[PDB]
């Protein structure tokens, strides 16, 4: 029944136009009661009737320009006020009255004010839910500037002002809001979830009005309150319907502007607290200081006024409104944490002791908050973790995240994955914006940052990283640190600290090569490298516990290293002590030649570079790498062994007849290269056994060719050759 | 040929009166000359000739005033309350035209002339050519109006009537002596409701009342029917009432005109349910002409 | 172009690049990646991948991902580029390292272990030591300088040296043909 009822609307229209082309005004209306007589219907949908609403809604609107410009230039039939309230059908008259009454307020502003009250007090004259509010809403665009104000123009024959204004608006509004509640009961009880989603479709319809009136400018911050504020909550706690609130109570601060929501928070968190109890709150206070926040970060205006200290009342009011609130789940509780961190951060990113206080509050929240451990799998988790993200991002110095007093009483509910990854989140971003010196405020902290994270890669990562984190200019707090990092890192176990304890020794490497510049400084230099490097030797003895072979050599070699490149006393045997240590561990521990060999060789590389050694333990070693040479099982590193060994003469022909031996006792290929290196070890030395040279250059031309010609011979062949033109030193 | 003569009765004062008009059966609608209680009416009775050469043997004309009702469609039951008559001409006989002027003394007309359903209430002026066999009679309709004023008490109606254990209603009417020009005006306040009240609204029944004795004829005839509360309300609502009386342009009380007939105006509620069942409640409201003052 | 480096050692001896260098090591634009070793980490390598894919690294002492080789020899263009770590040098210093050059039949090697820039030919065969583009810590050495080198055309192979003094980066470039 509602496509029929938009045509013979337009059939009568069409002899309502052809009568008002005909100076026929009351056979058109005449004409256009028969058009009005089918707008009674009850039989259509909520959305049927709104589209049949403008329908007419132009046509009555070629009505009313009809007879405005008939009394504008003199052609004024009077007494047309009770001329459309004749016949007994109140659509055709009140659509008819609404017309010649804002042409009446217009006509005769001296009947502004009374016929303002007067027709809506006939606008009471039918209290149908459907019919009256698309008469009420068709109200407010007949009366949309007609409605009196300060702003208006100077000529002394007009009635009414802002206040008969605003109240016949609101008095508009109060019955637009319980009609919008009569939708909610009218009907039967099949089609109120047809109801309630065609009560989202016409709630906008009263939606019209308070943005009617919030054109309003000559309203005061105070006119609005004791009067418009009101008179828009008298609705709220007399609408007795939970889809009500929702629409209205955001669109209260949603349209009516900021100013005026600045101390009339605590009576509107308030009317929050008088909503129903069935109703998603949610959505509306995150809403409700959006415009705050808002008002706090535009330029060019008036902004927050601190009298009104926001964060001492929304701490508390909204507070009291879950107070209010009954049955909730408590992610909609912590959704006001989201807000209530974030708007103290932007509120006041200064202060330091208001922020310290919400996030405790915010324990004292979980104080009583009698939940379980907080895992991933629930909604809680992930908004839990976009709260303390806010502080590691969003501090202007993320050195502050680290002065947080209560931060880590909150770290403690958080689930085995997440507890570290947030961790690692924070170790990542304290790296990410690159920190400096660290003290003691901010050290331990870290450390027990760190411990949530411990009780990988990326832990292979982060440590590494963190030490280069906690990496100061302090010297014996660092050393402290290396002690409690590693203390701490002991509690982790055995699997992650076989890669990260090393880096502790490459700390207390640089810490000895940051305890080594002070010379002109401090006396106690020396004491604390030792008491360091055991330190180092039973962390080398923690991976020496933690079974592992190939790594400690080389903290024992660049150990060595480092006992050998400071000096301090009593280093060398250590230096020796711990070179044998790790001899000791290649000779007995390390079973694969190749790394025995990548030892034994390396071996010598530190034991050349020890050119720290004096002889009477070199010599030793010398004899022992020379044992370990022969521990070698394979013939050419051996070789190549005896060849270094030379260096480690450095003898001249001693070592060079032990090489020749040694490259005589053996793929005769692969013999001759040697020679060739022995020749390359002469000629080194030769550099600096005359004969020697030219009698073993001779001697590699007769096995040079006896062979057959491969891939790998051939450079070879050339480098025999080359080899006697770098011979040629002329 | 057709007739000799013709009587044309004009007034001395046809010229400033007016008094309205209506109305008739089938429609129509009477309007004549108003006069109303205490003044005299003066005119001119003229003979129209038309064939010349006839002489006419009349043996008296005169003029009477009559001032008559008219009921149950039986010409012996017509009863002429106020008779003033005016003698015209004596017998004799006629060669030209004539005219007859008419000028009695207070011509009292105690009631206004009302036409309902079966009573006519009617003023004529009655000119009688007495001839030998048949007499000519003109009738020249008089409207005349009855005149009360705004009264001392026009009290308000009140009463708090309905349905028991259904409906609780309270009613009221500001005036109870109404002019014909009044405004309507009342309230209706709600106490209690049990029963679906769709939407139903308020009566207009003119009432004149036919009859004497134990022989006595009711007739059913509604004006207007108005609304209400249009719904079904709860405890705490009203109903406000603006209703104008001259978009039906009803006629006065005169309560027992001349001994043999009344006319009367009253209000009913009815107010109609889904099941449509009709609650009604009978009150009188009393009209009399407003005068242009 | 030919990105050359050694010895990243991350996360051992440093954890923080040259943001300098993170800069002038975008993506897209150097061919090839060839590094010495001691990486230390797979994200040291994997930041390496990054920047380019063909790449091609032998194992140092401190690489602890013991899968890379000893040694690398490869031809593009019209040069023979052969590659090692360092550490099988003995001693580190020295002509000698010619030696390591003729069993291989290259004219290019690249060597490192000793975190120094330094990148130059004899015998007519050229030998890179770029030093650490991580400003990796030496042992011997105390003070350490960043610096990443990065192209052959045909028988000409352009080498941009980019180091890191003061506060920017000076890039320095010599020419270097196959004879």
């Amino acid at each position: 029944l509602l496509d029929e009822a938009i045509q013979a609307v337009k059939v009568q229209s069409f002899q309502m136009k052809r009568c008002l082309d005909k100076n026929k005004l009351m056979d058109a209306l005449k004409h256009a009661s028969n058009m009005l007589g089918e707008l009674r219907t009850s039989m259509l949908s909520p959305k049927s009737y709104y589209e049949l609403y403008m329908a007419i809604s132009d046509e009555l609107h070629y009505l009313e320009v009809y007879l405005t410009d008939e009394f504008a230039k003199g052609r004024k039939v009077a007494d047309l006020y009770e001329l459309v309230q004749y016949a007994g059908n109140i659509i055709p008259r009140l659509y008819l009255l609404i017309t010649v009454g804002v042409v009446y307020v217009k006509s005769f502003p001296q009947s502004r004010k009374d016929i303002l009250k007067d027709l809506v007090e006939m606008c009471r004259g039918v209290q149908h839910p459907l019919r009256g509010l698309f008469l009420r809403n068709y109200l407010l665009q007949c009366t949309r500037n007609i409605l009196p104000d300060e702003g208006e123009p100077t000529d002394e024959e007009t009635t009414g002002d802002i206040s008969d204004s605003m109240d016949f608006v609101l008095l508009n509004f109060a019955e637009m809001n319980k009609l919008w509640v009569r939708m909610q009961h009218q009907g039967h009880s099949r089609d109120r979830e047809k109801r309630e989603r065609e009560r989202q479709e016409l709630r906008i319809l009263v939606g019209t009005n308070l943005v009617r009136l919030s054109q309003l400018e000559g309203v005061n911050v105070e006119r609005y309150k004791q009067i418009v504020l009101t008179g828009i909550l008298e609705q709220v706690v007399n609408c007795r319907d939970a889809l009500a609130q929702e629409y209205l109570m955001e669109c209260i601060i949603q349209v009516f502007p900021d100013e005026f929501h600045l101390q009339t928070l605590n009576p509107f968190l308030r009317a929050c607290a008088e909503l129903h109890q069935n109703v998603n709150v949610k959505n509306i206070i995150i809403a409700l200081i959006d415009r705050l926040a808002l008002f706090a970060h535009r330029e060019d205006g008036p902004g927050i006024p601190a009298e009104i200290k926001l964060f001492d009342i929304f701490s508390q009011q909204v507070a009291t409104v879950i107070q209010s609130r009954q049955d909730m789940p408590s992610e909609d509780v912590v959704s006001l944490q989201v807000s209530l961190i974030n708007l103290a951060m932007k509120c006041y990113p200064d202060r330091v002791d208001y922020v310290d206080k919400v996030l405790e509050t915010t324990v004292e929240i979980f104080n009583k908050l009698n939940l379980e451990h907080i895992a991933t799998s629930s909604a809680v988790s992930k908004e839990l973790t976009r709260l303390l993200k806010i502080p590691v991002d969003t501090y202007n110095n993320i050195l502050t995240v680290l002065k947080l007093k209560h931060f880590h009483p909150l770290f403690e509910y958080f689930d085995y994955e997440s507890r570290k990854s947030m961790s690692c989140y924070v170790l990542s971003n304290v790296l990410d914006y690159n920190t400096e010196i660290v003290s003691q405020d901010q050290v331990d902290s870290i450390m027990n940052l760190v411990s949530t994270l411990i009780q990988f890669a990326d832990e292979q990562s982060l440590v590494g990283r963190f030490i280069h984190l906690l990496r100061s200019d302090d010297p014996d707090q660092q050393y402290l640190i290396l002690n409690t990092a590693r203390k701490h890192f002991g509690a982790g176990g055995n699997q992650r600290i076989r890669f990260t304890l090393p880096p502790l020794v490459f700390a207390a490497y640089q810490l000895a090569f940051r305890y080594k510049e002070n010379s002109q400084m401090d006396d106690k230099w020396e004491k604390k490298c030792q008491k360091i490097f055991s330190f180092a030797h039973q962390t080398i003895s923690a991976l020496i516990k933690a079974e592992l072979a190939e790594l400690p050599l080389r903290l024992f070699l660049q150990g060595a290293l480092a006992a050998g490149e400071i000096g301090f006393e009593n280093h060398e045997t250590v230096a020796y002590e711990f070179m044998s240590q790790a001899f000791s561990l290649y000779e007995d521990e390390i079973s694969d030649s190749k790394a025995q060999l990548a030892a034994i060789t390396l071996i010598i590389g530190t034991f050349e570079r020890m050119k720290c050694f004096s002889e009477e333990n070199h010599e030793p070693l010398r004899t022992q790498c020379a044992l370990a040479a022969s521990k070698l099982l394979k013939k050419p590193d051996q070789g190549r062994a005896v060849s270094t060994c030379a260096h480690l003469f450095w003898r001249v022909m001693e070592c060079l007849k032990k090489a020749l031996k040694i490259a005589n006792q053996c793929d005769p290929s692969l013999q001759v290269q040697l020679f060739i290196e022995i020749l390359n070890r002469y000629i080194y030395f030769y550099e600096k056994t005359i004969q020697v040279l030219n009698q073993l250059i001779q001697k590699i031309r007769e096995d040079l060719p006896n062979l057959e010609s491969s891939e790998e011979t051939e450079q070879i062949n050339k480098h025999f050759h080359n080899t006697l033109e770098h011979l040629r030193s002329r | 040929f057709g007739p000799i003569c013709e009587i044309d009765v004009a007034l001395n004062d046809g010229e400033t009166r007016k008094m309205a008009e209506m109305k008739t059966e089938d429609g129509k609608v009477e309007k004549h000359y108003l006069f109303y209680d205490g003044e005299s009416v003066s005119g001119k009775v003229n003979l129209a000739f038309k064939q010349p050469g006839k002489r006419l043997e009349h043996q008296g004309i005169r003029i009477e005033f009559v001032g008559q009702i008219e009921l149950f469609n039986d010409k012996s039951n017509t009863h002429e309350f106020v008779n003033l008559v005016k003698e015209l001409a004596l017998p004799g006989e006629l060669t030209q035209s004539r005219s007859y002027d008419f000028e009695f003394m207070q011509v009292e007309k105690p009631y206004e002339s009302y036409i309902g359903a079966n009573v006519r209430l009617r003023y004529f002026l009655k000119v009688t050519i007495v001839r030998r066999l048949t007499d000519l009679v003109k009738e020249y309709d008089l409207i005349v109006h009855q005149l009360a004023t705004y009264p001392d008490v026009n009290n308000s109606i009140k009463m708090e009537v309905g349905i028991e254990d259904c409906l609780h209603i309270e009613f009221e009417y500001n005036k109870s002596k109404y002019h014909l020009k009044d405004v309507i005006v009342g309230k209706i306040y709600f106490l209690l409701v049990r029963i679906k009240i769709q939407h139903m609204e308020l009566q207009l029944i003119k009432k004149e009342i036919t009859g004497i004795g134990p022989s006595t004829t009711t007739e059913t005839e509604t004006i207007a029917k108005y609304e209400i509360m249009d719904g079904a309300p709860v405890k705490g609502e009203s109903i406000p009432i603006r209703l104008f009386l001259a978009g039906y342009d009803p006629t006065p009380t005169m309560r027992d005109v001349n001994k043999k007939f009344s006319v009367r105006y009253f209000l009913n509620l009815v107010l109609v349910d889904e099941e449509d069942r009709r609650y009604f409640k009978q009150q009188e409201i009393i009209l009399w002409r407003k005068a242009p003052e | 172009l030919v990105l050359v480096l050694g010895d990243l050692h991350i996360p051992h001896r440093c954890n923080s690049l040259p943001a300098k260098f993170k800069k002038l090591l975008v993506p897209g634009k150097i061919q090839h990646i060839l590094c010495t070793g001691n990486l230390c980490t797979k994200e040291s390598y994997d930041y390496l991948k990054t920047l380019a894919g063909d790449v091609h690294i032998v194992r140092g002492d401190f690489d602890e991902n013991l899968n890379y080789p000893e040694q690398k020899v490869v031809t593009v263009g019209q040069f023979k580029i052969g590659l090692i770590h360092g550490h099988q040098v003995i001693p580190w210093g020295d002509a000698s390292l010619a030696l390591l050059q003729r069993q291989f039949d290259v004219d290019i090697l690249i060597s490192g272990h000793t975190h120094k820039f330094e990148a130059f030919e004899h015998e007519n065969k050229f030998y890179i030591n770029p030093g650490s583009a991580t400003g990796a810590y030496n042992a011997l050495e105390t003070n350490i300088i960043p610096s990443f080198v990065l192209d052959i055309q045909a028988s000409t192979v352009v080498t941009y040296v980019y180091q890191l003094i003061g506060d920017d980066v000076k890039v320095e470039r010599i020419e270097y043909k196959k004879s």
